C-alpha cells in the first residue's frame, strides 16, 4: 500500500505492463529466429542477440522500422505480423496516456522562504493577468516610496502564459504558488504568520456579486482562523455583505483590517460629484499612481489634465521647522516654499483632521497628508530645516541638513 | 587513448563544487557579501536594469557564436579527436574567449540563485560544467575533442526569456509558438550531437573498435527520419550505445507527439485570413454592409443590389463582419470579386471603421437576423 494516488497506481500499472510484454516478446522473437524454422529442418535460422530483438521490437512498436535488423524465419515473421496487430491496438492508452499522467503534475508546488530583512504580502482571491497587471503596476510604481516588499500570489489554478511572462519579468520581488487560502497547509507554505498583510481581490465582473462576496468572506474567515493578528484587506462588491465581516471574531478595524467596498466607494464618489461636479475624476486620479508623460500630438487641455493626473496622495512627517505653526500658515508654507499641497494632519488618542482652522497647531512628529507628483517630492517637507538652511528657490535643493 | 582526461575534468568540476556545497550545509547544520549581491545579480540576470539587459542579450549571441564554431568543427576534419597544437587555430582561441565569458556569467547566476544545491544541479549549470573544463584542458594539452561541446545548443532555449525580458513577443500564442519552435530546434540539434559522439567514438565495451563515421549532418537527417517515424534505414545506428540512445530517443519523441508539430500547425493556422484594409479610388463609390452576414442574407442582398434591371451605377460593396466566411460565401465573394470585398472586424471598433474607410463610404447598411432567438436583442 505505498502507491497512495489513483494516477500513481495507474501509471505504474502502465509502465510495468509495457516493460513486461516488451521484454517477453523480445525473448519469444529471439527464440524463434535463433532456433530457425522447424519446417526447414532448422536450416533457415538467424543468429540475433536478445538485445537486437529488444531494439528490433522498439523500432517496430514505434512504427519506425529501419530494417537494419529484420525477421527472416517464417515463424519469426509471423510473430512480427501478429505483434504489430497487437501493439497498434496498444496505441490506445500506454505512451500518450503515461505522457498525460506524467504531465499533470503541479508546476507551482513548494513553499516560500522568508528572509529576516524582507517583508512580504500574500495576495489571493481573483488572480488573472489583467487583475495582477493592474495591481502590480500601482503596487510597484516608480512614484511610490522605495519600500522592498515581496508579493506572494496564492491561487487555485495554473497561471496563463501572459501571467507566467509577467511573473518572470518581476521574479526578483514576485512569487506565485498553487493553492487556496481555504487550506491551512497552503497558508503555511506562504508563511502567512510572518506576512505583513493579506490582500483578497474580487472578480468585479462575476455572474453574481453576492456569491463573489460570500467566497471572499470565507477566505477572510479562513485566514483569520489560521492566525488572528494578520492584517486583512478585502475587496467587497456589495455593502450589504460588509456586515458579515464585522462579526468575524477578529476583524479589528483598529488593527488595520479593512474592506474596500466597491459599491460604497463608487456610489459615493458619484454622490460627491453631485455636490461638486467633477470631483469623482479629481479623487480617482489622486488614488492611482501615475507619472506625468508630455508628448507631441496632444492638445493644450490634455497636457494640463495629464499634469494633474500625475499627482497622487502621499503622507509624511512634518519637519521640526513646522513646530507650533498654526495649520493654515503651515499649509501656506508648504505651497509657497516646498511646492507641496498639505490637506490634513494626524492629531495625537489618534484622530485625523482635514483643513483645521487657526485653533490647531503643528505638534512634534505630526504626520501630514499631501498631494504631490511622487514620494520623492513629499520628502522635502521632512528635510526642510527652516531659515537654518532652506532659503534657495530651486526646490530641488532641499536635502537632509546638518542640524 | 587520452580522451577521458577531458570528460574527467567536467566530472571533477561538478563533484568538487557539489561536495563543497554539501560540507557547507553540514557545517551550518552542526552549528557586498550580503543580500545586496543576491538582489544585484538578480536584476542583472533579469533585465530589470539596462546593463542586465545588455549582458543577457550578449550571453545569448555569444552562445550562438560558440555553437557555430562547433558546427565548423563537426563539418571539417574526420575523427572526433586530434592532436592539434593549441595556439595554431583561430577558431579554438575565439571559442575560449566566449567560454570564459560564460564562466563569468555562471558565477553571476550562482549569486542570484544563492549558492544552492538545487542551482548546482539545474540544466544550464551542467551545460557549463561540461563545456568550460574541457576547453581549459585543451590549453594544457595539445589536442582537440568535440567532447560534448554540442550542449551549447541548449542555451539557445534562452530565446523566449530574451524576447519576454525585452518584451517584444506581445501575444500569448506568439510566446507559445516561439517556445515550441526553439525547444524543438534545441533537443533536435542536441540529440544529433550526442548520437554523432556515440557513433564516431565507437563503443567502449569493444575497445572503440566497433565505430561508424557519420557526419553531424547525417545524424541530423537520421534523427528527423526517426522523429517523423519514416525510418528509411539508409543511415542507421550500429554502436550498442548508439542503438540504445535511439531506443531511448524514440520513447521520448513519440511522447513529444503531444504538442509540437500538430500544435504549432494549429497556432500558425489560426491567423486571420481577411485582415487588412480597403483602398478607395477617387472615381468609385462604396457602401459598407454589416450586422447579420451569411451566405443566404448576402446572396439575397447581392442578387437585388447588382441586378441587371437596376441602373448601371458602379458602387463597390464592402462587407465588415466578426467571423470567417463559410465556403459557399467565399465562393460568392470570389464570383463578385470585381465589385465586392469582405473584411474581418466589427463596426463596434473605430480601427475597423477606418479599415473600411467609412468616412468616404456613400452609405452604411446594417442587416438583421430576422430569425433570431429574441428580436429585442437583435434590435
Ligand atoms: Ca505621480
Amino acid at each position: 500500500n505505498v502507491l497512495k494516488t489513483s494516477t500513481l497506481i495507474r501509471l505504474v500499472q502502465l509502465v510495468v505492463s509495457f516493460v513486461s510484454l516488451w521484454l517477453t516478446a523480445a525473448g519469444f522473437l529471439h527464440l524463434l529466429e535463433n532456433s530457425g524454422d522447424p519446417f526447414f529442418d532448422f536450416g533457415n535460422a538467424q543468429h540475433l542477440t536478445y538485445w537486437e530483438c529488444l531494439y528490433f521490437l522498439m523500432v517496430t512498436m514505434s512504427t519506425v522500422g529501419f530494417g537494419d535488423i529484420f525477421a527472416t524465419t517464417v515463424l519469426g515473421r509471423t510473430f512480427v505480423v501478429i505483434f504489430i496487430m497487437i501493439f497498434i491496438g496498444l496505441a490506445a492508452s500506454f505512451i500518450p496516456e503515461i505522457a498525460e499522467i506524467l504531465g499533470k503534475r503541479q508546476k507551482y508546488g513548494g513553499s516560500y522562504k522568508k528572509e529576516r530583512g524582507k517583508r512580504h504580502v500574500v495576495v489571493c482571491g481573483y488572480i488573472t493577468f489583467d487583475s495582477v497587471s493592474n495591481f502590480l503596476k500601482d503596487f510597484l510604481h516608480k512614484d511610490r516610496e522605495d519600500v522592498d516588499v515581496e508579493i506572494v500570489f496564492l491561487h487555485k489554478g495554473l497561471p496563463g502564459l501572459e501571467l507566467e511572462g509577467l511573473l518572470k519579468r518581476h521574479f526578483t520581488q514576485v512569487e506565485y504558488f498553487w493553492g487556496s487560502v481555504m487550506d491551512a497547509n497552503d497558508l503555511e507554505r506562504v508563511k502567512i504568520q510572518e506576512a505583513d498583510a493579506c490582500l483578497v481581490l474580487a472578480n468585479k465582473y462575476c455572474q453574481d456579486p453576492d456569491q463573489e462576496d460570500a467566497a471572499n468572506i470565507m477566505r477572510v474567515i479562513s485566514i483569520k482562523n489560521y492566525h488572528s493578528d494578520i492584517k486583512v484587506i478585502v475587496q467587497l462588491l456589495q455593502y450589504h455583505n460588509k456586515a458579515y465581516l464585522l462579526n468575524i471574531p477578529s476583524w479589528d478595524w483598529k488593527r488595520g483590517d479593512d474592506a474596500v467596498c466597491v459599491a460604497e466607494l463608487k456610489l459615493g464618489f458619484i454622490a460627491q460629484s453631485c455636490l461638486a461636479p467633477g470631483f469623482s475624476t479629481l479623487m480617482a486620479n489622486l488614488f492611482t499612481m501615475r507619472s506625468y508623460k508630455p508628448t507631441p500630438e496632444m492638445s493644450q487641455w490634455q497636457t494640463d489634465y495629464m499634469r494633474g493626473t500625475g499627482m497622487e496622495m502621499y503622507t509624511e512627517y512634518l519637519s521640526s521647522a513646522f513646530n507650533a505653526l498654526t495649520f493654515p500658515e503651515a499649509a501656506e508654507l508648504c505651497f509657497s516654499k516646498l511646492k507641496l499641497l498639505l490637506l490634513a494632519i494626524e492629531v495625537r488618542e489618534s484622530t485625523l483632521a482635514i483643513n483645521p482652522g487657526p485653533k490647531v497647531k503643528i505638534e512634534n512628529a505630526t504626520q501630514g497628508f499631501f498631494i504631490a507628483e511622487s514620494a520623492e517630492e513629499v520628502k522635502r517637507a521632512f528635510y526642510y530645516c527652516k531659515n537654518c538652511h532652506a532659503n534657495v528657490s530651486d526646490v530641488r535643493q532641499i536635502k537632509k541638513c546638518k542640524c | 587513448r587520452q580522451w577521458y582526461s577531458f570528460l574527467a575534468s567536467s566530472l571533477v568540476t561538478f563533484g568538487s563544487g557539489l561536495v563543497v556545497i554539501i560540507i557547507y550545509r553540514i557545517v551550518l547544520w552542526l552549528c557586498g557579501w550580503m543580500t545586496e549581491a543576491k538582489d544585484w545579480a538578480g536584476e542583472l540576470i533579469s533585465g530589470q536594469t539596462t546593463t542586465g539587459r545588455i549582458l543577457v542579450g550578449l550571453v545569448f549571441l555569444l552562445s550562438i557564436a560558440s555553437l557555430i564554431i562547433y558546427f565548423i568543427d563537426a563539418s571539417t576534419n574526420t575523427s572526433v579527436e586530434t592532436c592539434l597544437p593549441w595556439s595554431s587555430s583561430t577558431t579554438q582561441q575565439v571559442d575560449l574567449a566566449f567560454n570564459v565569458f560564460f564562466m563569468i556569467y555562471f558565477f553571476i547566476r550562482f549569486v542570484a540563485a544563492n549558492d544552492k544545491l538545487w542551482f548546482w544541479v539545474e540544466l544550464f549549470s551542467f551545460v557549463d560544467y561540461f563545456t568550460i573544463p574541457p576547453s581549459f584542458v585543451a590549453i594544457y594539452l595539445d589536442r582537440n575533442w568535440l567532447g560534448l561541446r554540442f550542449l551549447r545548443a541548449l542555451r539557445l532555449m534562452s530565446i523566449p526569456d530574451i524576447l519576454t525580458y525585452l518584451n517584444v513577443l506581445k501575444t500569448s500564442t506568439l510566446i507559445r509558438l516561439v517556445q515550441l519552435v526553439v525547444s524543438f530546434v534545441s533537443l533536435w540539434l542536441t540529440a544529433a550531437g550526442f548520437l554523432h559522439l556515440l557513433e564516431n567514438s565507437g563503443d567502449p565495451f569493444f575497445d572503440f573498435g566497433n565505430a561508424q563515421h557519420l557526419t553531424y549532418w547525417e545524424c541530423l537527417y537520421f534523427l528527423m527520419v526517426t522523429m517523423s517515424t519514416v525510418g528509411f534505414g539508409d543511415i542507421f545506428a550500429t554502436t550498442v550505445l548508439g542503438r540504445t540512445f535511439v531506443v531511448i530517443f524514440i520513447m521520448i519523441f513519440i511522447g513529444l507527439a503531444a504538442s509540437f508539430i500538430p500544435e504549432i500547425a494549429e497556432i500558425l493556422g489560426k491567423r486571420q485570413k481577411y485582415g487588412g484594409s480597403y483602398k478607395k479610388e477617387r472615381g468609385k463609390r462604396h457602401v459598407v454592409v454589416c450586422g447579420y452576414i451569411t451566405f443566404d442574407s448576402v446572396s439575397n442582398f447581392l442578387k437585388d443590389f447588382l441586378h441587371k434591371d437596376r441602373e448601371d451605377v458602379d458602387v463597390e460593396i464592402v462587407f465588415l463582419h466578426k467571423g470567417l466566411p463559410g465556403l459557399e460565401l467565399e465562393g460568392l465573394l470570389k464570383r463578385h470579386f470585381t465589385q465586392v470585398e469582405y473584411f474581418w472586424g466589427s463596426v463596434m471598433d473605430a480601427n475597423d471603421l477606418e479599415r473600411v474607410k467609412i468616412q468616404e463610404a456613400d452609405a452604411c447598411l446594417v442587416l438583421a437576423n430576422k430569425y433570431c432567438q429574441d428580436p429585442d436583442q437583435e434590435d
